[PDB]
């Protein structure tokens, strides 16, 4: 994704980034980048454990989840740089441990981060789950990280608010997509001239890279090789992703043998623990017609208590 | 500065004992107003909104608002010292890190007074318009406890169907189901403090049971209860308090989605 | 398909507090003639046997005979839902696959009904045959009910003993051993009776007596019949309704 | 026995008999009359002392019937002049044998001081045992509240048939005094009855004046003539307190039977089918392993199973 | 010989919960007198004094004087199977193996009698010479008892502070600090509920509630308990047992 | 001390012999002997394996002893008093005029095994001023300590009776010889070497041996003390009865004895039998003892600074030295009541 924006925000617009409980997210729709997540659980029936239990938490705490994979990957950075000198296997053996389960999926047309950001742009989910901010970048409204976490690791997920980011950053989202790119985008070669914080100002009251170069030009910050500063601030625009009413989502019911017949003996682990928890999924489905207080009450704020003084 | 003194104590532990349940912490936002506060559960489908007008207090005074970080759980154990006849007397400083709570025997021949741990909080907040509702059924408080009680053994969801005629709770579960169906005794005056229904229109939701099971816990709190429903908007279950205020607990519908 | 209507809806909540704990699965056995249920305990140590005549209903209708299979348990639960003044009024279809139960308020407000699933179950029946017991006490359900929390306390064996005008209840244990005697009273409120023909000396565990006496509150006395080697019957008298039996097998003594 | 008093019991009041098969006896200690039973034992159709005794235990045994045999002590004076002069038999100290076998078997027995049923019903009434066993009635009139016949006397396999004494009494409206008279009246073992006069007439004699003598005087036109020196008086009081055993110094235990010694002494000493007594003692060690804990099981027959109709979804 | 009818069993009923908890065995000293018994707990931090006189008994005899090891404990359970209202007799023979407990309900048909086993054992003794206090608290037996139970659940140890004016306890701990103050019971002169307070020069002391609360479950026994206490001496918690005897229990101060 | 002592007492009647924890002992003052701990430590930390070198070293046992022992015991509820010995009767006999009895200065001269070279603990009465060196630690410590007039042994067991303390910790047995109702050793000990302390309850003793304490300084002297002489023939239990019976070492020379058995010269048993009654102990009174506060600094100095010692364990030291004086100590019921004995259950039969 984008290279220290998560601090760069942090440090400049703290409104726009919330720690909440996994609790609060129930009766949610978020859309997941299985790639990335796949890949968090193996860094071997890891590439499907994780995937198993983890979706359930996700599904215990009322959030209901929609696993996404990448389909034909674009021109990125590092991507073709092996070209420069010139598998699916573990990964649909998830396509499976999740229809098995009741458990949405879909092929994106390229990046599944873009498509994400489709369907939260267009009310199909509430946020999109991943490690990557790109999502942002790609107009998605909220960013969920940590969401697919271990239940040891107890922390908290983060939420990212676009519409706040764009707030204080006092600039569009194209003005927002060059941010990035200056930031230290993985399409495209950043400039070694501004610095995480220095890339901001400039974009702040030049709306573009394209009026930044013209502006500070010595042999003192020069702009990279083959840039191709406008390729990516495209493709963080309008990406290759598939239309978000094209379908429509529906969680079903988890089938406890089939499943269970096709992981703890397939693939051998222990019975006991997988039966309890194709049982727990089943039960968590019981709620899954409970609305939240949001659906119905626009959120006011928040109540902060006062700073207590100190041992007086 | 604060320093409310309420000689009807009662009240006190009986909110904090309705409180301390659903929710574990929350902010008390303290003004010339009076005390109110707003918390939701942890899974945000549900919320408490207590609201105490300084016109019930014996004595009030508040000139900078306050936004207490309360542990709940906390403030019920210390109120559980509170005589339920005595005169319960909070204070609070400027920049308060502690509170101070006062219990008052009447016969004047004891005196108790604690100081509370405070603490750091913050609360999102919702905003609840002020609506008019297509059912309201008043009924005994402790009535409606047993209700929501009983079918919460049967099921875990129950079907609240309100009409011009009475209302009807019903639940399914494994054992079976059940529905309990209570009417408007226009029989004249005779029998219990039965239940009255006013209604524009009749509605029909599905709610947790588990969650009512939790607004319950402030019957103590009032002879009576109810409830005011309208069409897939989230229900209320509002217990008077006095004539100083009152606790209501709002809870999402169950989107019978097809 | 049979209808019944007890206006006085308590019994059955005490006669089911009365077998829940102590079967949790059983058959009712419906007809014209009324409703009965006998099984023994998990272990078949033990045995009850629930007696309701119809003439003992307020309304009674029955056309065809039935079993219900039903876990006690469950039925139990959805009695709880009753207040102690309604109307109860049962009622099972043909091939039935619930069983409703109608509660009505005395209050004209409130009106309650559940239909309980039942379940698939095949109750082992026995032939209790008409004896003649060498013994049989009759005294409050409250003291019996007591003598055997109490001297389940100081040990798990009770040794009931009983002659012509007193009769015995007595255990020992870890901190000692105790003794409760009843003496035959002779007009008074509950008076102890004893109608015995030969003297009896008899063990029982207290564990299942305990059982027996949550029955306790279905009758304001309570009668015991005993004999030999055989079975303890302790009996409680459902009103002009009916009863309600539990018989306990005894505990073998030297005799090796 | 008593003349007649099965019948007589069997009309005038049937609420006191009842037959039952053994199996419903489980449990059950009952006293028999050893005596009275070996010789019945006699009677088939030596060595039958011991082949019925053997077998005829191990069917009792079987049921849960745990049985104490009870051995004839002295003779009480009567007189019993059963001229000799068919199947005539005399149990003559065959008891040893008998008494022996028991011991091997693990079962129990008494030695009464006189009549054996005597001390029997005494058991029965301290509460010592169920009931006594005999197919001579007079057990009865010797005070016994229950008795059992045809425990023994399997020899066809009649059922066991128990009268109840209290029935005994209240149908008929007499009192264990008047009812000895009664019985002596019908045909005692101890002295003569008055010739001509039917079991039902003595019924109604006896309720009417209720004593022997009492209808003697009252009634005598020489049409109904007395016994010779009639000992009534001298039986009614055998019947009344006779000499028997102290029901509280009785010690009942039933042992392990001991295969080794009985296959001994039946088919070793008193020549017997080795095929026969090993197997049967296999059986005798068999129920002998008694439930430590009474399943109602046991005690109650199984009528059968209730089965939840099917249901209609 | 040792025998001892007593027709209100409750009061024994009582004296037995009293100590249970306190103590699992003690020596009862019994005596031509009456009963006593005296015991430190485990941590040799408190003490128990009972004292019940014969002159409250209905029939009490006893010639030589008697000495019995008793599971506390085990005896409360035996006298848990009387009725509040029953009319209990203890009784013991010389060198006695066990106790004797005959329970007389007012049922008239109704006679148990239980047989407890008594045990060996050797109990530590303690000379406590009478001596006045500084200051000394009547109070509602029920009020102090709630005291205690509260405080105690705010810290784990109180500090008493009293003074001719009143009394003051006070705890504090992991959530806040509190105090309760009791004013004396002046102008609401009523005999019973009535708080007084004797001084003469104003003390305060610090004991462990845990402690404290262990006293209190002989509340039921009377309607009124009475501190008397003094720095540097151990507190004295009397509870008075009718008009028999009385039952009192020492704490050891905190510093 | 007095040989056999703790033997005989053992053996005849374990029963004032108590096996507690130092954890129950809490809110428990305690006078210690000084002397008997500092040598006690000295004699410890000695391996006869070391290496070693014509002059001595510099030892640093006594301060590391002080150290985290006087802290385990603070740690547990314990309020120590060192006691420091002061000027010795005039009855040299027995222990002292014995310095050719501490001729071992000799025997360590052969180094020639392991275990026999070891045998230069005699050398280790080198008691010299590791006192100034502890007493240095313990003002810094907060604990107070206490010069006693002579034999701290006494004057320990002095406090003890006169409740000033609740009892008197020294491994050397004579201090039931002075009456100090309790005697518990194995306190100065070592928290890794977690040796249970042992209690002597001296009443329990005379309850078993039936004498009192003028008759037990008679079975004490006449079994081996260290101010003067005993007897030849008779030693331990092999004199019991002799004082059980004739107890007073007057009556005792003039009854059942071949004398083959002979009174050493001049024998000191009466002078003697005196001391062990009125020894030259300190006012109990004047003795107002004052736990106080940690110098902090001034011992991570003095400790690890002009004898180097670990500074990050020197602090954890003196830290879990404070954590153990917060709040405030439970009192025992025990040092406000005298006890009077044992109340105990009929034969049961
Ligand atoms: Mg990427
Ligand atoms: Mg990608
Ligand atoms: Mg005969
Ligand atoms: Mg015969």
């Amino acid at each position: 994704g984008i290279q220290g924006l998560a601090k760069l925000i942090a440090d400049v617009a703290p409104s726009a980034i919330r720690e909440n409980d996994i609790k609060s997210y129930f009766g949610r729709k978020v859309a997941i980048d299985a790639s990335m997540s796949i890949y968090q659980f193996l860094i071997t029936t890891s590439h499907l454990m994780g995937m198993f239990y983890r979706t359930i938490r996700m599904m215990e705490n009322g959030i209901k989840p929609v696993y996404v994979f990448d389909g034909k990957p674009p021109q990125l950075k590092s991507g073709e740089l092996a070209k420069r000198s010139e598998t699916k296997q573990h990964n649909d053996e998830c396509k499976h441990l999740l229809s098995l389960m009741g458990i949405p999926y879909l092929d994106a047309p390229s990046e599944a981060e873009a498509s994400c950001a489709a369907l939260v742009k267009a009310g199909k989910v509430y946020a999109a789950a991943t490690e990557d901010m790109d999502c942002l970048t790609f107009g998605s409204p909220v960013l969920m990280r940590h969401l697919t976490a271990s239940e040891a690791k107890k922390l908290p997920i983060q939420e990212f608010h676009l519409s706040r980011i764009l707030q204080e950053l006092g600039l569009n989202q194209e003005q927002f997509v060059d941010l990035c790119i200056l930031l230290g985008s993985d399409y495209c070669e950043s400039i070694r001239g501004i610095g995480p914080k220095r890339a901001v100002d400039l974009i702040q009251k030049h709306k573009s890279i394209e009026e930044i170069v013209r502006r500070l030009d010595p042999n003192k910050y020069p702009v990279p090789e083959n840039w191709l500063h406008k390729e990516a601030h495209q493709l963080f625009l309008e990406p290759e992703v598939l239309d978000p009413e094209s379908v429509e989502l529906k969680w079903s019911e988890p089938n406890e043998e089939e499943l269970i017949k096709f992981m703890c003996g397939e693939k051998q682990f222990s019975e006991e623990r997988i039966r309890s928890g194709v049982k727990r999924l089943s039960k968590s489905r019981q709620g899954s017609t409970q609305g939240r207080l949001d659906d119905f009450f626009k959120v006011t704020g928040s109540l902060s208590s006062a700073k207590r003084k100190e041992p007086e | 500065m604060f320093e409310a003194r309420l000689v009807q104590g009662s009240i006190l532990k009986k909110v904090l004992e309705a409180l301390k349940d659903l929710i574990n912490e929350a902010c008390w936002d303290i003004s010339s107003s009076g005390v109110n506060l707003q918390s939701m559960d942890s899974s945000h489908v549900s919320l408490v909104q207590l609201t105490l007008r300084s016109e019930g207090f014996d004595t009030y005074r508040c000139d900078r608002n306050l936004a207490m970080g309360v542990n709940l759980t906390s403030m019920s154990k210390i109120l559980k010292c509170a005589g339920n006849e005595d005169i319960i007397t909070l204070r609070a400083e400027d920049n308060a890190d502690t509170l101070a709570l006062v219990f008052e025997a009447p016969n004047q021949e004891k005196v108790s007074d604690y100081e509370m741990k405070l603490m750091d909080l913050d609360v999102e907040q919702l905003g609840i318009p002020e609506q008019e509702y297509s059912c309201v059924v008043k009924m005994p408080s402790g009535e409606f406890a047993r209700i929501c009680r009983d079918l919460s053994h049967i099921g875990d969801a129950v079907v609240i169907s309100c009409a011009k005629d009475g209302v009807k709770f019903s639940a399914s579960g494994e054992l079976g189901n059940g529905n309990i169906k209570l009417s408007q005794t226009s029989n004249v005056d005779k029998e219990e403090e039965a239940v009255t229904i006013e209604m524009n229109e009749p509605v029909q939701l599905t709610f947790a049971l588990r969650y009512l099971n939790f607004f319950t816990k402030a019957t103590p709190l009032s002879s009576t209860v109810t409830l005011s429903m309208s069409a897939d908007v989230p229900l209320v279950v509002e217990y008077k308090i006095a004539d100083m205020g009152h606790l209501k607990y709002y809870l999402a519908p169950k989107i019978e989605d097809e």
